[PDB]
C-alpha cells in the first residue's frame, strides 16, 4: 500500500460447538514487523510435576 | 503366719498362692500432614531474597 503491506487475517477459533472470528467486524491494527513481544510461560503448579 | 496348731489336732490346710492376669492390647498413633503443593510458589521465611 506504499510503504505498508496488506494482510487480511481471517483466523477462527472454536467455542464449545461453534466457530468464532478472532477479529471483530471492523478493526485495523497499525503494527511493526519487528515489534518485540513476549511469549513467556508460567510455572506448573502440579504435585507430580 | 504359722499360728499355733497343737500336737493333737490335724489343723487347717493353707491355700498355696497365686493368680493375677491383665490385658493391655490396642495402642495407636498416626500424624498425617500435608505438603501443600501451592505453598512453594511464594518465598519461605528462609531462602534470602
Amino acid at each position: 500500500y506504499g510503504d505498508v503491506a496488506i494482510v487480511v487475517y481471517s483466523g477462527q477459533y472454536v467455542e464449545n460447538g461453534v466457530k468464532k472470528n478472532f477479529l471483530p467486524d471492523n478493526t485495523m491494527v497499525l503494527g511493526n514487523t519487528q515489534a518485540r513481544g513476549l511469549r513467556t510461560y508460567g510455572c506448573i503448579q502440579d504435585a507430580d510435576a | 503366719m504359722a499360728l499355733y496348731v497343737s500336737p493333737i489336732v490335724s489343723g487347717e490346710v493353707i491355700r498355696s498362692r497365686g493368680g493375677s492376669t491383665s490385658e493391655f492390647t490396642p495402642g495407636y498413633v498416626k500424624p498425617k500432614h500435608e505438603v501443600n503443593p501451592q505453598m512453594t510458589l511464594r518465598r519461605l521465611p528462609d531462602e534470602d531474597p
